[PDB]
């Protein structure tokens, strides 16, 4: 056990074994100093939740989707992604690309939510 | 309201006598009742307040009494300036109300 | 050297204002009550209204809305304003001061009120 | 490849929020509002950017500093009625040449409890609170300005550490680097719930009772090159000052109205002395050896570093003013820095006591600090300088000051906040059926 | 794309594609006024997602339920109800069957709870 | 068919909430609290229930612009000690006919920086601000009902635009018809992120800086057959009316205790004349032309229209009340309503000033409007109305006004909040499997 | 078997937390601080543990109380100038309530500030304090200054609901011989409490909840001699209070805006300020508390009431406030009986317009006068007895701390914090 | 219906067919305290809700888990369990050990979160 961020410098696929760790730390006139600081916790944490509820990853660590990986968000291959780079170094390389695959993914579970909603009444 | 009966409306007496008055109330006005005195042609003046307290600068001759329904007022040993005409005035209900004046004169 | 001071108005035309005025002198208006006596020739006296320490207006039933009384605190003055005067009104108007002693009973106090001092008198004659 | 989404990744962008309190007799920095402390987690492989210079943890420390400070002075005694015409004489009663006119002994007309009712009193006045009216005529200084709230006398004002703690969200990284500079990459990263107990010590020109470094003096300026801008010295081992204010004061309670109460100094019971400080001649002249050796570095090895004392200005930055004791010295602070060093004994250093405190360089805003009663010693250890440079082979250093978030950045320079940013796509084999 | 709230007066068909468009949008004298304000937002949200989830339908935009359509509610058809009708007009016409639909969703889940516990205990 | 949850569908429905400012030297209606501003959707088909004279977002605007006025008189002077016997005589030094009597120069006794000494200080106080006490002696206006706070010299009485912006799951339905009369279904509405620019204008029978109409006057009654609810005229096109106080008034600086200043007007430098507003006569009698056409919408062709001054009451709602340049200026409209309709020449409006100001109708507040330095001149738009009628084939409609919400009601007319409902159950050919 | 999550359990934990007030002419606990009201639940087979000494809702109601009062305070007038020299002579100058009083002259500010104004005033001798016609000084001037009592907000006790947020509960112990701790074997689940009266008076429970079968005995440690007694009666007895004088309230413009109201003058009857109890039915009440008081004590025990010990006034009396104008009772004929195995008792009452409420020093309030007569009908509920540390136990009044009266009302309440996530073994297993 | 915590004295398989009853009461000078215990309660319902999303019971109220029962955590078969026991009883009993198996359930997710993952690989 590392701790809150221990895999912080761990290769990616380390750094994935311990997503539950820094998900439970995301979430817990002076007095409406600490209580304006616990409100900003809770709505940036819900923001996240609601992200990946629309993409069909809600309750889910590690979320697999439809979405293809273009390769001009990154070309390299998956060797060198998850057992070369930290996550850190990661998001500094697909910083701006993320809103651009956001959107796919958005777009990917409204189209499965009417495939299978139709599907259903067959 | 209440309403004051003072009789006799005219005694007469000369100088060095003793003479009572009397007014006599509708209800019972407790003690509150003042006697004010009308010297012919001046004004009013106060002479006994709660029917038993004397002015100050009265004489120790003038006296009241009575706190029911009879009251009644003493003079004694007369005297020129006493020949005028006394009021009973009652201060219990607030429609106050004066006596019809007792005239007192040389007979 | 305390005394109340009211002068002449004249005989007044019928159905008018009877406006008189008191003057305080020695004392003031403040603590005391003042109201008016009248007396018509050959009677006996009558009151007619008074304003207690309060600043609460006392009015003689018989003279129904027809009466007004103020005070003039700073010219020390009290003032009668009878309306629509009848020819039954020729009285000599009197300004009084009911002053208030406390004479308590055996187990209540009352404030009395005596009319301690009075005006010397403003024969009023309509005609 | 295919798009997969990873949340709770460890993440994290630079980012400012609100730090919390945490506190392991009532304080000016009110810490039994503050929650209670509590947890070191080493982060390898992690470098991350410092700048202890664009902290807003130092911004957000001076803000709350300020606000706890006039916070405890709310409920106190607005001494309103002290402004009144002052006919001081000069106390010398067993003066010594050195506190030849600097006590005044001053007396009033005061107000009591009964409006309608007055007050002959009298006070010892320092010089420095009174200005003279043109046994003569004074007035308290704080009275074409403000009015002084008298600071309550059971609120402390000794420093007691706090800790300053992130919210959920967000994380504090601790640069473990005992060589760094305050700014750029730092090798030895690790993150905390929160920081060290950082004791709000208010002072200029010295930086007392802070953090000594590990292993060498270290020598933190924004930019070298730039006079314009503060060095922080930061030293190795502590110089430990000995502050001292031989009068025996006595405090006399003066009722000023139906509550309210104001506590003048009465009469100084025996021998008047000057208040001063010592300081090590022989540990005072090590510690500058060892700041000019790690100060050549930036100034190459045959300049002349020249210290001199402070250029001018306010009492508060010509002179050392700290506070111990309850009252606030302002020590002169010119045999510690005067000497120039070419390629059992103590120094005293004469200090001066104000009374009417302006602390944060508001103005408008003054406070009376009243008379301790007795004889205040004090011992605390200088970890750290302030100096100032001016635009040859020689270069001067004098001491600064006045701005106090630089005695704040010297506590909050290993320390940074960055916002976790939990949600990371990346591309896997794996498919959503 | 329409926007926030562009599908207002478009039919129930076409303004069920913009879902998403709303639903993130209600999540996110001038001090306490302000944060009581982000306090009601966020629990106005949770006990929505609490609804979804007790109904079972967490985590969806839109969810087939088991609960039959009891024609009393509505007897229109599907044709000129997704095709005919905007969804503030639908809204008022069920407004007082809510309630009802709401306890029998309710139930059914609870049902369906206990129905696969007891499937996977064989 | 089963049943089928949506959530995220459009619906909404009438719901109050507390919607918060935006905003793109000080103010009263401070901006630095309210958050920067970045947003408008059309919303076809939609057709919305509105109601502006049952709309919460008046009452919540008066509400919030009375505390932000009220909390911005808190940390400055309160004029308590100015309430003494003034020995005031008239100012005649220069004064024209109309203005005779109106400026008092009364001399007092203050108190000084110091609480035993005793200062004798002038000042030109308007006859609307002394009552006479029986060289004569006066005593300020509001000294038997209040102390009044002086009007803080930094802060601004300038409107500043302010956006109030509805929180998250609420919506700003903005009512996008060019004739809507205020009540009714609006059949094109669009969702704002919030509303325009807002500029809260203090004003009296004359509604100014506000927001014109689209194609044509506009009048917009509760119950136009009703004449005890006062009609809110908006004009197409402005009427610019131009302000001034000719005088040279002189600002000095009164030392009324520690740390306050009592600002009071010195001399005028020059002869004094009369406040005056200007409305041009041509396009005055233009745009009530215009309204009267309007007007005969709701009474009838053959209706006879009157124009006459306000009826009586107080001088706030007797007059154009209103403030610009930081002098509140009540001006008398008598000359802008005298005229009777059937079927380069100006109009000078002489008004007063006046400094002890109590404006939102609470008697027990004042506020001291400070002298402004020099010469004030201002340039407003007339662009509404508040007309009231009396009680025939004549109507006679005087100008009202005093309820300070008819003046917001102008502007947040044509805007809604809505509460998103967004939990649909609607039936559908699934089964959940 | 294996573990299985459930998400809703019916559990609770024992909690503090804060309750929002709650209620059904501004007020000192007026609603302007708590919210509408709109319920209880019968929880079967749960027996749960009170402990009505070491309750929360009693410490937070106490803070609550003391943080209305001052906030109630606040806007109104400061009497700063009300210490000035007073000149004070007796009124009566030789048994009535007149000679409880000084009438006091003196000096004060008018509206204009370069102005004084000479005014008098009728203060109690229990608010002055002589300085050495004498001169006199009122109590409360060389500890603070008296923020008038504001003349537009009442005093009387309006019922205030304390109501758990969301994730907790209240649970009501509906047992009927309950006496403070232990298992209650009836509880409900309430959304909030009962409307609990705030009302403010020491050695004597005034309003407030009966007992439901009999007289109810509530102590810490009924062995402790240290620890008040907290008796409920089951059958209230009725108290009538007067201050027969007619009052005369008179207006003193101390300021701009503020007002000093002041004794003008007294007249009418002028017995001295009394509460009566019936004399029959305070006997047979103190019979009841006596037998349910052997039960602790024993058999053949000497039961004796005796009145007060000593210390302030506030402590010594019942004191409380009725119609606006506050009392202090000496309640020594109503403890003043020895147990062995028409008629009405009179308690003089004294009055005090300077008032040092919730035993703090530095915060006093002027109540001003009452215009008129005073007349009181209020209902004993309890007592608060101490017992003195032989076969006779000696039960005097006591009080002083204002938690006990609050106690007395929030005895059968507790807050509870839900735990809705609770494993159990099932024989699932995830697919 | 029995209302809010109602099944409080009913035993435990009783009382687990009411949970939705007391799931939806978790949610719902002066001005703070009512405002920072609505903030308390959310923060403590999304502390209870991240937790079933990362034991995988997002969304349920009933939540068969894959984690055995030691019998070293309480040895009382089934039918004295959901037979005779209630939640309250039970909740005193498992105290000592609701940590472990709270970290029981946490890792057998993580684990099975990755093994489904690797699964959708081939
Ligand atoms: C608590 O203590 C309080 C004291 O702190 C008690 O209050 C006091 O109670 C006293 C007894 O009731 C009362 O005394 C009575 O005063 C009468 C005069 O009234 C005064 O005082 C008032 C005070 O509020 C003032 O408001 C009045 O204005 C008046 O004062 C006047 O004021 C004038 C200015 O406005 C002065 O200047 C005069 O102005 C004139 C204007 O034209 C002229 O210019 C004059 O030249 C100029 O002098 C006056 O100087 C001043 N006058 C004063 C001071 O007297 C007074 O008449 C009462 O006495 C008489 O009547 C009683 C009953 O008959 C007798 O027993 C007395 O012997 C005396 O009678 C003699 O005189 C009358 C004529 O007046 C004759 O008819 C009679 O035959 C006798 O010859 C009496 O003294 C106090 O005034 C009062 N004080 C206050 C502060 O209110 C309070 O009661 C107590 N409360 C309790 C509950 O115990
Ligand atoms: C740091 O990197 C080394 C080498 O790759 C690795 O073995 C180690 O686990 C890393 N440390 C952490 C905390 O990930
Ligand atoms: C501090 O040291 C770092 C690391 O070498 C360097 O990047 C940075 O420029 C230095 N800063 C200064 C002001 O010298
Ligand atoms: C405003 O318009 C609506 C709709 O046309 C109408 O019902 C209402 O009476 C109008 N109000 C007035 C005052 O004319």
């Amino acid at each position: 056990f590392l701790g809150f961020l221990g895999a912080a410098g761990s290769t990616m696929g380390a750094a994935s074994m311990t997503l539950t760790v820094q998900a439970r730390n995301l979430l817990s006139v002076w007095g409406i100093k600490q209580l304006q600081a616990r409100v900003l916790a809770v709505e940036r944490y819900l923001r996240d939740q609601q992200l990946l509820g629309i993409w069909g990853c809600s309750g889910k660590l590690i979320c697999c989707t439809n979405v293809p990986w273009n390769s001009s968000w990154s070309n390299r291959n998956l060797s060198e992604i998850w057992d070369n780079m930290t996550w850190l170094q990661w998001d500094k390389e697909i910083s701006n690309y993320t809103q651009i695959i956001y959107g796919l993914l958005e777009e990917s579970q409204n189209q499965q939510e009417k495939n299978e909603q139709d599907l259903l009444a067959l | 309201a209440i309403q004051l009966t003072q009789a006799p409306l005219t005694v007469s007496a000369s100088i060095g006598d003793t003479i009572t008055l009397t007014c006599r109330a509708s209800q019972d006005i407790s003690i509150w009742l003042s006697w004010y005195r009308q010297m012919p042609g001046k004004a009013p003046e106060l002479l006994i307040y709660a029917a038993s307290t004397l002015r100050g600068g009265v004489p120790s001759r003038f006296s009241g009494a009575r706190s029911g329904t009879d009251f009644s007022l003493k003079i004694k040993n007369l005297q020129p300036e006493d020949f005028a005409t006394y009021y009973c005035f009652q201060s219990d209900s607030y429609p106050r109300a004066f006596g019809q004046g007792t005239k007192v004169e040389i007979t | 050297q305390a005394r109340l001071q009211q002068w002449e108005g004249r005989p007044l035309k019928p159905a008018e204002t009877l406006s008189l005025t008191c003057g305080v002198h020695g004392v003031g208006l403040g603590g005391s009550g003042w109201g008016w006596i009248r007396q018509p020739p050959g009677q006996g006296l009558q009151w007619i209204g008074e304003i207690d320490h309060d600043g609460s207006h006392k009015h003689n039933p018989a003279l129904r809305s027809r009466l007004s009384m103020s005070l003039d605190t700073s010219r020390n003055q009290v003032s009668l304003r009878l309306t629509s005067v009848t020819a039954a009104d020729t009285a000599i108007y009197y300004c009084v001061r009911v002053y208030r002693e406390k004479f308590l009973i055996g187990e209540f106090l009352t404030d009395y009120r005596f009319m301690d001092m009075w005006g010397t008198g403003t024969t009023v004659i309509v005609s | 490849l295919w798009v997969t989404v990873y949340y709770g990744v460890p993440v994290w962008k630079d980012a400012e929020t609100t730090l919390f309190c945490a506190s392991d007799k009532h304080n000016v920095w009110a810490t039994h509002a503050c929650v209670p402390t509590d947890q070191e987690i080493h982060l390898e492989n992690v470098t991350e950017e410092f700048n202890m210079w664009k902290n807003n943890m130092v911004e957000q420390m001076h803000t709350d500093i300020i606000s706890l400070w006039d916070q405890s002075l709310k409920p106190c005694v607005k001494l309103t009625p002290l402004c009144v015409t002052l006919q001081c004489t000069n106390v010398t009663n067993n003066i010594t040449d050195d506190m030849r006119g600097e006590l005044k002994n001053c007396s009033f007309n005061m107000t009591t409890e009964l409006r309608d009712k007055k007050q002959k009193v009298y006070s010892l006045f320092y010089r420095l609170d009174v200005v003279q009216i043109n046994n003569k005529e004074y007035r308290l200084i704080n009275c074409n300005t403000s009015a002084c709230t008298q600071a309550c006398p059971k609120v402390s004002f000794e420093p007691i550490p706090i800790h300053y703690c992130a919210p959920a969200g967000f994380a504090i990284l601790k640069c473990k680097d005992k060589k760094f500079n305050g700014t750029g990459p730092c090798p030895s990263v690790s993150t905390v719930q929160c920081t060290h107990g950082i004791k709000p010590v208010v002072s200029t020109q010295l930086l007392l009772n802070g953090s000594l470094a590990e292993e060498e003096v270290m020598i933190r300026s924004e930019n070298i090159t730039n006079n314009a801008k503060n060095i922080l010295v930061q030293f190795n081992t502590p110089v430990q000052i000995n502050c001292t204010r031989p009068n025996n004061n006595t405090r006399k309670s003066i009722r000023i109205g139906p509550g309210q109460a104001f506590y003048a100094t009465g009469d100084i019971i025996g021998d008047i002395r000057q208040a001063h400080c010592n300081v090590s001649k022989a540990t005072w002249n090590e510690t500058l050896g060892k700041v000019v050796k790690q100060l050549r570095k930036h100034f190459g090895n045959n300049t002349i570093i020249r210290f001199a004392n402070s250029s001018g200005g306010d009492l508060e930055v010509t002179t050392h003013s700290f506070n111990c004791g309850g009252e606030f010295f302002y020590c002169n602070t010119s045999g510690l820095f005067n000497s120039t060093w070419i390629s059992n004994d103590s120094i005293t250093l004469p200090c001066r006591i104000k009374q009417i405190i302006n602390m944060w360089q508001r103005i408008g805003q003054c406070m009376y600090a009243p008379p301790i009663q007795g004889v205040i010693r004090c011992v605390s250890n200088i970890t750290g300088l302030i100096l100032t440079r001016d635009g040859s082979t020689t270069e001067t250093f004098r001491p600064g000051g006045g701005d106090m978030r630089d005695n704040w950045r010297s506590e909050l320079y290993k320390y940074k906040v960055v916002k976790i940013e939990p949600l990371g796509v990346a591309p896997t084999r794996c498919k959503r059926r």
